[PDB]
């Protein structure tokens, strides 16, 4: 389709357009207000017919396209920091309930104090909510995930939620080159949305009864193999956008430059763009270094992880976030990986970094100290200690 | 159009709220819940927020209501019902469905409605969805072990509001009159009704009449409690009369600053009366009682009942 | 794994059932007097409500346990005692429809609050399995049954421990099983002389012996839901909460004195009630003897009936 | 003086020895008695504080936040969807240094309706800075009350406590608790002073906006109060055990560990149980023990390490559905396994997922746990690194 | 006791919100609070929602408030200053402070008072906590990028609501009245007014009396916004006194069920001399006009406003 | 890594305007000019200044372009470090702002205004690594486009280059050539105007020229963020440098009513014995106090009229 420079707000809004969505519920709240604005302009100028609710809050939003979605419409809202929070009782109902409701997240630090920039902490405290969840580097990816997720969430197999996450400001509002597709082809990727069960009068049915604690577990383990029968779908769904909008994605890591490194670089989102850059650097001065971008953060790809990433030296995970009081004091990544690659503990070194905080730029500066740090630890097998918080420590 | 019942002989014998649910005998609630669902027919959609209403309706992954019902969060009942009506238009006007326009309905109880709802029923109203928002009031958090809400009236006994020396009464505060709350500044606002399980071809009729409307409706029903309010369970129909009977419940609607009533009481028991056949209230002095007085007659004066106050 | 195992030898296991809202208190304060009289005797106890049963409901059956042992207890963090070694009724007909002798282990004892003949409950029984005793007390005519907001959740009661009918069934319960000392009993209640009233007159009648009783694992039970938990909507029925057994008393018609004004079918909360051309039908599938039916007939065709009264 | 009391009034009388100016309620089972109790305390005038009638648990939480800016001791508490409903101000109150202590009587998440404890619900709130632990008696749920209030208001740290407890197991079945004198916490638990606070006669700006650029300074001084928490920690349990007569590890209740070859790990009340049941197979000659987290957060990964990398295996009980966690299991198998990843090559780890929706764990189910861990310590083969109870195992 | 402020001449020189601040050239709240700060004086606490108010006045890590000041969310407002309000009242009678209580106010947008706020607000009213609680009314979510609100008037032109073939006034729904809808239904509610920054006085002598209230008090204060009104920033109190003049906001005292009108205009504007000077109006047609001036007809009876609308 | 991670032939263009009533102008040069560059096949980023926003009016704020044959390396940052290009939608941002802070040898200013190129350079100083300054008068070639769309990231409904950002960005062209002409005709709504500022422009080459932690931020930050509160003025926001005009009173017609004074909302009038007194270092010049003057006292006055 049509190339154009577009904010990752507005590439959102396409693919919610092109999604064909039936009910959208809005809120403003910096910097995901622009998706709203974009899809309340195209259904003002008619380029969208669709319910445009506005929501008097985020907590409100999750609950309309809750009973939208039971309805049995295809639903689209958003949020970023402190809404992304607000909303938090409302995540569970949706996907115990098998809701597939897709939330785009623009992230932002939380409170406090008041600060626009990003982190992805406000995303990821919704990782036990048994959603499907996964970070986006690009304004084109963007759109493209939010296109992928409708059809692995919608899908009958699963008939789980979304969270279709993207770096605040760096990917919602800077203006990058993206492929709009057409009509025709995501009428061919996404079939229409349809659920096991619904609100209607032909055919009655009671939709979330109280249950008593000996129908505890059967119910949750319910749900915990929809989770787990996410990757496949996902895997089919991949294969089927690059058969159809060119573009072929890896549903696990997005690797680059680690056929022969030593040491690589772990985490998701946008920065990790910047640390292709430096890797590409470093290359030319003889360090051989290496990157992985997470690219499906829930379910969280374990075993893809330690069969693809256990034959490095060293690696440094980045968190761009505040997960205060965790294990090793790093972020969730850093728990998370150490704790998929568990098994091979005494050879593959693991640290982490944590840069980014409150919205920071992490430089190109901060990302050659940080191989520098693996390069120390690979030579010498030697982590003085779990975590460096950039640049105080690092 | 929904048609009017003329009698309780002239009342529907259809049931969408059957027998099997484990709510307290001679629930008052429920009583509520089975009238709103004879009325309402089979082309509906129940909205239940966390309650008695939906935890005692349910106990354990079963349900009594013939037609489709959701759960939804105490917090966010107007919210998940507007989602619904949204879905619903959006559908049928895309084309992607060949089903009607229903009715949809929230029953909240007066904890999801006044205080912990109320929010995300205000802006349902604003928004104007076509939905018919029903209060409960059973004067309580009953479900969680009957707590003090803003509807529980003063001097009221509850697990939060005990009486103590330090608190004589129990409840200090006097209640939060939610139907006159949301009857203004909410333009898109249809109708505002008062209704009560005692005058039960009243409420369903209310019920019909809110429903008719193509907008936001809100019907405020009084629902006694005889596990909260602790009185006999074949006692309900009687407290129920009596709360009107001493104007501690008003029944009207609100049509554009008209209060009109809807019952006829020529003259009003003292709240003594009323309060005297209830454990809740079984603490409170004669000069808290004097001070109950005093409010409902203000409550009275304000809806325009301004008949004698005169002892059995 | 092994029930020898993890046995506790010197473990005795108390359970009472009684009915929700008017008797859970003295429910519970059986269950706190005992575990208080033993306690004293330098005993490991432990006493708690059924969980499940929260919040009690008017008329459902509601359980307390007892767990008292002279060696510490290793199983505190259950639901229900599986094996009783003591099952109390509060009220009489909860011997109709209600697994009440479930899990007993021999040289059990059953104790009934009524005013009739063991000859008369032991018909209502049936199998009486491991029990070695049938105990009866005529406790209501010894106390009141206690009814209070407060003590709820496992929050402290305000009204202390046995000023009801908890006293002199739990004066019948040591008379037949020596569970605990009589007079350490007297030093936890508000009312000893009910409880020395319910010892001295409680009738106990030794069993004839039952060799052929069987010897599972209750609480290991799961049940499992459909596509998130979802059901689907009853036409008629929900049978997945029949109340029938809720039932202290019926109503029974006299049809000769019904004028067919159907105002009892109109206040049913439970929709037992079924227009007729003979006139109303009653549901005692799903009636709880609330009594409302009883209460808001005008021509006085409608009487509430003990349940014992009745073969059914 | 000994009682037989549930886990609710037992923190209550915790509360009530805290002499608390401000408590904010809300009903929600089964933490509901909590407030009921104090109530009643307030009214019969057992304890001097405001009871703030809250209208939900978000309010809840920014009533606490705005009094404990005031200056005031504070407490509330809620189970289940009233912590994720309140979830918007818990970092307000961390970032704002605010020492508010929050009650967490455990609840299985919506949906359906389930009264039934999980610790999934203040397991959400892992990442927002606050101290927490889990208390597995009646008598450690009013003891982690007064320690809590004493750590968390402490000048070098000044965060706000999530004091939790099981749903039902602790807070609504009774057991014994000694209830601690009025003399005893005076002399333990100091006032409440903080470095900022709002007073017309000291005026301050609390909260302004920042730019990006003044993020990491912000993100990582909150970061250093976090990790300063163990060491005051460390000092209140000490403290705790001369004052109180009662010795607490301020991080691992151990039992049974010194010769053990494969040990269960986890937290809350269920950990009692499994404790029960080591000591029967102990009595089969099983060298089997038990480890009982008593700090989840802030996590205390160097202490782990030391001493829990002496086994040959560990079985992590997770009462919690943390969905598509990595490697299935819940939290702590996670946070575990990031501790003992040096030594990720020969500790072996399981991770055991039960209880799940509030059921009970039981003594077969831990017997079949241990089982499986002893099969794992012969074969030193982990062939899936997590069970579903009792689905998988 | 804060006294009357008879002019400009009276009134206190002292600024307690001082230069400095991130606020548009000419902004209306900006206004709003300097003058309130200045009829508060120095024994004060501020309690800021987010919004404009609070992120324009303090980028970056700094702020002009002269007195205590705190963020609250946008949510929680009145719920944070209850909470204020209960600890200097606690620590006072616990005499754990020497402290003075002090003026309590929170300075809410639309957003965080009606909308988003509504919940808290009036919870707070319900409570009756001794606070001030101010609107500052720039009719959108304006840090945001101007969205609407609901009291963003019908037809208006925000980034949420933008004028199409679709929608061609771009906004459809009329605006919510915050004003009325607490004014009602609150026992404990002292006072309730509306101001304008186009009459200076007046609204710091409002300010004043709902602070000498013993109870809780209620002020909405219209404050145009230059940016998203879309007006030269030297027009704001022309814009105002505009508003007042044309019906589209009524200044008033609400006490004991009965508006007092606060300025005294002989004759009224119609709405286009008002819109017109906006371009957040400049999409719409004259039958547009014409809805607005009905609804504003509407809104000045309901208050007793019964003048003449007269052509300039 | 200042060579290591060096783009030698990328371009930065940092274009200044003021809030609100300009910004829109601001964000279309860069836009029209990296949509222009990548018609001829460069790899582009155009984008507003995340942390000016939300824009004031005003208030200075600003929008990039980055202009580069290689793919850009630096997309993520918030602002441009070393500019070749400065724009000024507005002249009297050369008063009081870091405008040409950090530009490299070769750079290039240039002003909207109808004020002489010896008098702007009289306010600059010493100009450094400035090699050449441009004016340009868009105020008559084009207005001032203001709206609500194309705000925080959403696409502009007002099109593109419809007004003074048209002549302004010709203005650019004609002096460093960095995109076509004719491809910059092709991207903007008002072409004419456009090529008017590209034909009427006035270059100067300026005199041969010589070319020109974080840890303490730790340091820096209070606990939590919590500041004492202010007793006089807020020293972090200074907002004397938003003026585009300020007010001027006449001592003759002044009554000393202290209208003004209770009306302005940065609080920069004082009433004296002498009269009020205007707070240069603060005023907004938003001219509410001359609006509301009853006796015509005040008047407002070009802000670069005033050299002090
Ligand atoms: S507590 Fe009240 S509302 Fe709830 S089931 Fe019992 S009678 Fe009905
Ligand atoms: S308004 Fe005009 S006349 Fe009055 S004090 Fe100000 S400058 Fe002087
Ligand atoms: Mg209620």
């Amino acid at each position: 389709g049509k190339v154009r420079n577009i904010s990752g707000c507005v590439a959102v809004a396409h693919g919610v357009r092109l999604a064909d969505v039936d009910v959208i519920c809005s809120y403003p709240i910096r910097p995901y207000t622009g998706i709203m604005s974009e899809l309340a302009r195209m259904v003002a100028d008619g380029e969208l017919d669709a319910e445009f609710v506005h929501g008097e809050g985020e907590h409100a939003q999750l609950s309309v396209v809750y009973g939208a979605s039971a309805a049995g419409a295809r639903v689209f809202t958003g949020s970023s920091g402190v809404g992304v929070t607000y909303a938090m009782e409302v995540y569970s109902p949706i996907s115990g309930e098998r809701l597939p409701v897709q939330m785009a997240i623009a992230d932002r630090t939380l409170d406090p104090p008041g600060d626009f920039g990003e982190e992805h902490t406000d995303a990821e405290c919704c990782r036990d909510q048994g959603w499907i969840q996964g970070w986006a580097s690009t304004p084109q990816e963007a759109l493209d995930n939010t296109l992928i997720y409708y059809r692995v969430g919608e899908d009958q197999r699963v008939l789980l939620p979304q969270y279709a996450c993207l770096d605040g400001y760096f990917v919602s509002h800077i203006l990058g080159p993206v492929d709009i597709p057409d009509e025709a082809q995501v009428k061919e990727f996404l079939p229409p949305y349809k659920n096991h069960h619904v609100l209607d009068p032909r055919k009655p049915q009671i939709i979330g009864p109280q249950i008593e604690p000996a129908m505890g577990p059967p119910l949750q383990y319910q749900r915990y193999q929809a989770v787990k029968g996410v990757h496949k779908v996902l895997e089919e769904a991949c294969d089927e956008f690059a058969r159809i909008f060119g573009r072929k994605y890896d549903p696990y890591l997005d690797e680059y430059l680690t056929d022969d490194a030593e040491v690589i670089i772990f985490g998701q989102g946008a920065h990790m763009e910047t640390a292709k850059a430096v890797a590409r650097r470093l290359r030319n001065l003889g360090e051989k270094v290496g990157v992985a971008r997470l690219r499906t953060f829930r379910p969280f790809p374990t075993e893809q992880i330690k069969e693809r990433l256990s034959k490095f030296k060293a690696i440094g995970v980045l968190d761009v976030s505040a997960n205060f009081g965790i294990s090793c004091s790093g972020g969730v990544l850093l728990s998370e990986l150490r704790a998929a690659l568990y098994d091979y503990g005494d050879k593959v070194k693991t640290v982490g970094f944590v840069a980014g905080l409150g919205g920071e730029v992490v430089t190109h500066d901060e990302f050659y100290r940080m191989f520098q740090k693996l390069k120390e630890i690979a030579k010498t097998g030697k982590v003085e200690q779990t975590s460096y918080w950039i640049p105080f420590e690092l | 159009m929904l048609d009017r019942i003329a009698s309780i002989k002239k009342a529907p014998d259809e049931e969408y709220y059957v027998p099997g649910h484990r709510t307290c005998a001679g629930c008052g609630p429920a009583l509520t819940y089975r009238l709103v669902a004879k009325a309402a027919g089979p082309n509906t959609i129940f909205i239940g927020p966390t309650g008695c209403m939906y935890v005692a309706n349910t106990s354990y992954g079963c349900g009594p209501w013939r037609v489709p019902w959701i759960h939804a969060q105490i917090t966010n009942g107007g919210a998940v019902a507007s989602g619904i009506e949204a879905a619903y238009k959006a559908m049928i006007r895309k084309k992607k469905t060949d089903a009607e326009f229903p009715n949809i309905i929230v029953m909240a109880g007066d904890g999801g409605a006044v205080d912990i709802g109320l929010q995300a029923l205000s802006a349902m109203l604003y928004r104007g969805h076509d939905v018919l928002f029903i209060c409960y009031d059973n004067e309580s958090y009953a479900n969680t072990g009957i707590q003090t809400s803003p509807t529980t009236p003063y001097g009221a006994n509850t697990t939060f509001t005990p009486p103590g020396e330090v608190v004589p009464e129990g409840k200090k505060l006097f209640p939060k009159d939610n139907p006159k709350v949301i009857a203004h500044g909410h333009p898109e606002l249809k109708y505002v009704a008062t209704a009560s399980i005692g005058w039960p071809v009243d409420l369903m009729n209310k019920v019909r009449k809110g429903l008719n409307q193509e907008g936001p409706a809100y019907i405020h029903i009084h629902a006694p409690c005889p596990k909260g309010w602790q009185f006999p369970a074949d006692k309900t129909i009687e407290m129920a009369k009596l709360a009107v009977q001493t104007g501690m419940f008003q029944l009207y609607e609100y049509e554009n600053g008209e209060y009109k009533l809807s019952v006829k009481v020529d003259k009003r028991k003292p709240v003594s009366e009323y309060m005297k056949l209830q454990k809740r209230f079984a603490h409170l002095k004669p000069e808290h009682i004097a001070k109950m007085q005093a409010f409902v007659d203000a409550r009275c004066a304000e809806v325009g009942i301004t008949v004698p106050v005169v002892a059995s | 794994s092994t029930k020898d195992l993890f046995a506790e030898p010197n473990l005795k296991q108390i359970t009472v059932w009684a009915r929700g809202v008017v008797m859970n208190k003295d429910a519970r304060d059986i269950v706190v007097a005992l575990t208080e009289a033993a306690a004293k005797e330098g005993k490991y106890v432990q006493a708690w409500e059924n969980y499940v049963d929260l919040p009690d409901r008017i008329y459902v059956p509601v359980r307390a346990y007892a767990r008292i042992s002279s060696d510490p207890i290793e199983s505190k963090y259950i639901y229900e005692n599986e094996t009783p070694d003591i099952v109390v009724l509060v009220e009489e007909s909860l011997i109709k429809g209600v697994p009440i002798l479930k899990g007993i282990r021999p040289g059990s004892t059953l104790v009934v609050n009524t005013k009739r003949s063991i000859d008369t409950i032991l018909e209502f029984l049936g199998d009486t399995g491991n029990l070695a005793q049938i105990v009866t007390v005529d406790a209501n005519s010894m106390a009141e049954a206690v009814m209070t907001l407060s003590g709820a959740e496992g929050a402290t009661d305000a009204t202390g421990i046995g000023a009801g009918i908890a006293a002199p069934i739990a004066g019948a319960v040591v008379k037949a099983t020596g569970i605990v000392d009589v007079e350490n009993l007297a030093a936890v209640v508000k009312n000893p002389a009910a409880m020395r009233r319910g010892y001295a007159e409680a009738q106990v009648r030794q069993l004839p012996p039952h060799e052929a009783v069987e010897e599972v694992s209750a609480t290991e039970l799961l049940r499992q839901m459909p596509f998130a938990g979802t059901v689907p909507s009853p036409v008629t029925e929900n049978e997945g909460m029949v109340t029938g057994n809720w039932r202290i008393q019926r109503p029974i018609i006299d049809r000769e004195a019904c004028t067919e004004c159907y105002t009892c079918w109109i206040y049913c909360p439970d929709s037992c009630i079924t227009r007729t051309e003979e006139g109303p039908v009653f549901n005692m599938k799903y009636c709880k003897g609330c009594g409302l039916c009883t209460a808001v007939c005008p021509s006085g065709a409608l009487t509430n009936v003990p349940e014992l009264d009745f073969k059914d």
